[PDB]
């Protein structure tokens, strides 16, 4: 066949060429930590949370953007991968605001969950945090940019899925801000999905604000009747 | 043959449009550009 | 340290301290707390309902 | 006798850049008297394989700072055509603090660069060369444009190059103030009209470069010599410096020296000999030396005790734990606040980070704040090891090497001048109770 | 220190979409020549030179100029905003007639650049982020300008003035505000990157063409 053999933690897996390390890892039930990778969006590689160790390689690789080579042995739980994850989460949480009680992403945060599973439990950041002014993109989506981790998922979704090129980044370095640079309404028939794709409370639902927490809700699977798509 | 002089003195009289004027002048020497097949990636 | 009748506190300015995070509701072993919230008229995150059933509470 | 053991004294007949000081006409007529554009038609007619072999046996390594072997890098692009045009991009961003070598080449020997672009593009089969120059070098860019106009007028480049029947164009592109645009992928993205943010590798530019076509990115210094190596032999070039450290190098000596200058010298020259001969020695005598950053701000610094016998090449400086880099020597005597100098370098790196990836974007600002507090002594000795580990987290986890270049000076300062940090901390502690 | 400037746009009578900006016909010829260099099917590669041309024509980059550049090259205005805010050579706010950059990175910091900066400050009476009341000088600090060997140096409107002293920079300033324009280059009798005195290398006349050419070619 065309499949090639790769090893995830010493276990043989057969995968099609061009398959990334993340997909090869998930073919055995291992989910690599991620913040900027979405499987329905183009690869970014900016977050750096997906860094894993390949055996016999001194450098850790971005599992979300690196195709597996023939005979590679991935090491998803070695000391190097764990230290990389802890460092990346330390950097992510360095400037994050202490907003979890007032954040609507409270029990639904990938930042929170992956900090509990892959990060450290302490902080050694002894400086002042950064603060970003809010941007108004319309009634449907509430914006609290301080919480943004600069994943850029929203920009890719707007550019590709929604066909609207209004979202971007201005500035560079620590002071880099996601927005429109002008007072503009991000209007689209699919504009509400940037709330779901955003892993943090930077983009949240405005009608839903403050009304509930995820652990209270009871989930009912149903069908939409507002159009004929179903 | 001398070395007491400085020969790179033409840049003392360059204006703000020197580079673009030179680009315009060189426009008539370049080979035709290759085409992607579309007018833009958004086409 | 004595635990006695419950009370909701304020900030020195007179603003309520509670921000409707619902951590008290999630931790209550007896499920004695019920909370509802919404944005206030000024946009503040404040409760609209905060009940404690003291015949359910284990103090 | 073969197998030389001492290096650092080459006379003018073996210097590639014979107009480094702009003392001869830089115009085509003056450059041709210096041997520029001589037998180009024959070199092109030899073939890409001959030029690639000449570069390979020459032992040349990348002069941008990484020191990658130029032969294999340029032969990576020797693939057959697949429908996409092939391009050459010459890196003239010139962003490293302390470095000034490429500016002199562009402003004083531009025809060397143009001919190097032609020869390298023929070697790689490139259709055209894009020269990405720093946006601040407006006079240098216009001089390069004048040189390109002269080359077009004489039929040296363009349709039917000198006599080879090989079409090749040389464009000049100006950036707008971004040191990150010296990264080859960031430079490529900047040419395509986006933010100067680096791409991930793989793919490499030899597969997906500018406009999504195979591209090779080379330094101006690396590219300019190419013509000379082909002519004078290549095996002549390997006769200079140690093994795997071949050739001639341009050095930028700045800081606390009597006469700062840009000079050309053999690769494996010792640092002390270079400083004493060309720079005129350290201010106040060699005994007044405190620390030196050998290859620009991106490399760790070394104390005076290491500068006594160190060789100015890639491998010897690697053994001294600093690396060669761009061969820009910044000299610091005993009258400088070394912590302040390293903090200023870290602030530079903070103001130049593009912000794309998490480790650089937050960790560099974190180190900047920590070093700002270190300068005043407003910290405690455990923060030294904390900063060391922060730098370690940043290094090797970033997309491009700007995080590496921000972490390395911090590690060098911690490694060599920890007692200075502790003295400052205790002084601030007892001064403020 | 910090950026100081903001990366969001708020409308203003001096800067709004209706603010009049357009390219001169000569500048349209220049834009055509710029666009021609890049491959057909790729025109967004011309945003940098066209935006720089707009800034050169106008003196700064209003929101209308960004929108015009986006319209001409048929790209989303957000991408032009990204380019304009990313690069520090673009002025999204009016500057003085003579915009002064003083390099303060470590190689220039070692050669007493702070003296140059304070001499400029007390000559003009403004700080490092202000413009003179007559709108003729704007003073800022920048990173390494690539003139480190000749440092301490400052760059003015595409010109380099190296090997400076407080007296030299004051002479440059008062010669510039009189209506003249000082000649660029070092002010230490060096006029190049050569060693301060002696010219330790390249003393011999340059060799003739084909002097070291190898055999067989
Ligand atoms: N001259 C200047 O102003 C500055 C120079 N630098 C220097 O840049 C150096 C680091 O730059 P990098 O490009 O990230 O170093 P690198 O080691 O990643 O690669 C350098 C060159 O080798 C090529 N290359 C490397 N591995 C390859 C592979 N497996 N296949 C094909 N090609 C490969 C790359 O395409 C690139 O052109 C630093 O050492 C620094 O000193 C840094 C800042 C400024
Ligand atoms: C942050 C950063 C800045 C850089 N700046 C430059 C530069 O200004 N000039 C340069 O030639 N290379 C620069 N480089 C490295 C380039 O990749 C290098 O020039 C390119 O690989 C050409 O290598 P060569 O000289 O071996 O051909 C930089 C790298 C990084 C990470
Ligand atoms: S986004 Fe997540 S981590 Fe950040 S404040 Fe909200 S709940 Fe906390
Ligand atoms: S707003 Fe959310 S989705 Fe958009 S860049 Fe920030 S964290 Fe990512
Ligand atoms: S909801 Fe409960 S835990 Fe949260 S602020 Fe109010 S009283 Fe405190
Ligand atoms: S290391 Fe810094 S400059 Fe390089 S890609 Fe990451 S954020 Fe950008
Ligand atoms: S998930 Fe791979 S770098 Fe973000
Ligand atoms: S340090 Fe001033 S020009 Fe580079
Ligand atoms: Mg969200």
């Amino acid at each position: 066949s065309n499949l090639i053999e790769v090893f995830v933690d010493g276990q043989s897996v057969m995968v099609e060429p061009g398959t990334t390390v993340l997909q090869a890892c998930e073919k055995v039930g291992m989910q690599i930590p991620r913040f900027c990778y979405h499987e329905r969006l183009s690869v970014a590689g900016n977050c750096r949370m997906c860094l894993v160790e390949i055996e016999k390689a001194p450098k850790v690789v971005a599992a979300c953007a690196m195709p597996v080579m023939k005979g590679w042995n991935i090491l998803t739980n070695s000391e190097k991968s764990k230290k990389a994850r802890e460092g990346v989460m330390e950097f992510l949480l360095a400037n994050h605001p202490l907003d979890c009680p007032i954040c609507d992403q409270g029990g639904e945060c990938d930042l929170q969950d992956q900090s509990m599973m892959f990060g450290s439990d302490r902080s050694r950041f002894l400086e002042g945090k950064r603060a970003v002014e809010d941007k108004n993109i319309g009634p449907l989506v509430k914006t609290i940019m301080t919480r943004c981790i600069q994943c850029t998922r929203c920009i890719r979704f707007a550019s590709e899925i929604a066909g609207v090129d209004d979202l971007g980044t201005t500035g560079r370095g620590n002071d880099m801000q996601v927005g429109t640079y002008i007072e503009k309404m991000f209007m689209s028939e699919l504009s509400g999905n940037i709330i779901d794709i955003c892993p943090v409370g930077a983009l949240t639902s405005k009608p839903y604000a403050f009304t509930a927490r995820p652990w209270e809700t009871r989930k009912t699977e149903s069908i939409d009747v507002m159009d004929a798509v179903g | 043959f001398d070395n007491s002089t400085y020969r790179n003195l033409q840049h003392h009289e360059y204006s703000t449009y020197t580079f673009l004027d030179l680009n315009v002048e060189l426009s008539k020497f370049r080979m035709p550009q290759p085409s992607s097949g579309r007018q833009s990636p958004r086409h | 340290r004595f635990r006695g009748e419950h009370a909701l506190r304020r900030y020195p300015s007179g603003e309520e301290r509670c921000i409707a995070c619902k951590l008290c509701e999630a931790v209550c072993p007896a499920q004695a707390i019920t909370i509802e919230a919404e944005p206030r008229a000024d946009g503040s995150r404040r409760t609209t309902r905060y009940d404690i059933d003291m015949t359910k509470c284990i103090y | 006798a073969p197998k030389k053991t001492s290096f650092g004294s080459l006379k003018d007949e073996d210097r590639i850049f014979t107009n480094l000081y702009g003392r001869h006409d830089w115009r085509l007529k003056g450059a041709q008297s210096r041997g520029d554009w001589y037998k180009t038609k024959e070199i092109l007619l030899k073939g890409p394989d001959w030029i690639l072999g000449e570069v390979k046996t020459s032992g040349l390594r990348g002069r941008g700072g990484a020191g990658f072997p130029t032969g294999l890098k340029w032969s990576f692009m020797n693939k057959p055509s697949d429908g996409r045009p092939k391009y050459l991009v010459v890196n003239a961003d010139e962003g490293e603090p302390g470095t000034c070598k490429d500016r002199e080449i562009i402003r004083h020997d531009p025809h060397k660069l143009v001919e190097g672009c032609l020869v390298g593009g023929r070697a790689m089969g490139a259709r055209a060369a894009y020269i990405y120059i720093r946006g601040e070098f407006y006079n240098e860019a216009s001089n390069l444009q004048v040189a390109i106009r002269e080359a077009y007028e004489a039929g040296l480049i363009g349709k039917n190059a000198c006599g080879s029947g090989y079409d090749f164009d040389v464009f000049v592109v100006r950036g707008a103030g971004a040191y990150i645009c010296g990264e080859e992928t960031a430079l490529i993205e900047s040419i395509e009209g986006k933010q100067g943010k680096p791409r991930l590798k793989p793919p490499f530019p030899a597969d997906v470069g500018v406009f999504g076509c195979p591209t090779t990115v080379a330094n101006v210094e690396t590219v300019a010599v190419s013509p000379t190596i082909c002519r004078r032999g290549g095996a002549w070039f390997a006769s200079f410096g140690r093994e795997r450290n071949s050739g001639t190098k341009l050095f930028n000596i700045s800081g606390h020296v009597n006469h700062p200058c840009t000079v050309e010298e053999e690769m494996s020259v010792p640092l002390k000999e270079l400083i004493e001969k060309h720079a005129g020695g350290v201010i106040g005598g060699w005994d007044n030396l405190l620390a030196v950053i050998p290859g620009g701000s991106s490399t760790p610094l070394i104390p005076k005790s290491v500068c006594e016998t160190v060789l100015m090449d890639f491998d010897a400086l690697v053994q001294a734990q600093t690396g060669l880099g761009t061969a820009a020597v910044i000299v610091m005597d005993r009258s400088t606040d070394i912590v302040k100098a390293i903090a200023r370098l870290i602030e530079f790196y903070k103001h130049e980070s593009c912000g794309q990836c998490t480790p650089c974007r937050e960790g560099v600002d974190w180190m900047n704040k920590v070093m700002a507090r270190f300068v005043k002594g407003d910290a405690r000795p455990a923060e030294i090891d904390s900063l060391w580990e922060i730098s370690k987290q940043i290094e090797g986890h970033t997309i491009c090497a700007l995080g590496d270049g921000a972490a390395w000076p911090v590690q060098g300062l911690i490694r060599h001048f920890r007692p200075e940090l502790e003295e400052r901390m205790q002084q601030f502690a007892l001064q403020h109770q | 220190g910090a950026g100081g400037a903001l990366f969001v746009h708020r409308d203003t009578p001096e800067n709004n979409p209706d603010t009049p900006f357009d390219f001169t016909p000569e500048n349209y010829k220049r834009i055509e020549a710029i666009v021609k260099n890049y491959p057909e099917g790729h025109k967004a590669a011309a945003v940098l030179p066209v935006l720089d041309l707009a800034q050169r024509q106008n003196g700064w980059l209003p929101i209308s100029a960004m929108n015009k550049v986006a319209e001409i090259l048929q790209v989303p205005p957000m991408r032009v905003y990204e380019v304009a805010t990313f690069y520090t050579m673009y002025n999204r706010k009016p500057v003085g007639k003579y915009h002064i950059q003083v390099c303060t990175t470590t190689p220039c910091m070692l050669r007493n650049s702070d003296s140059i900066l304070e001499a400029i400050q007390k000559k003009l009476g403004i700080k490092v982020g202000e413009t003179t009341p007559d709108k003729l000088f704007t003073l800022i600090e920048v990173e390494c300008l690539g003139a480190c060997v000749n440092a301490p140096m400052v760059q003015i409107n595409d010109n380099y003035y190296e090997d400076l002293t407080p007296k030299d920079i004051e002479e440059i300033i008062d010669e510039l505000k009189a209506g003249k324009i000082p000649k660029p280059g070092p002010r230490s009798g060096r006029f190049s990157c050569e060693p301060a005195g002696g010219l330790t290398s390249l003393t011999e006349p340059p060799k003739g063409p084909g002097f070291g050419v190898q055999a067989g070619l």
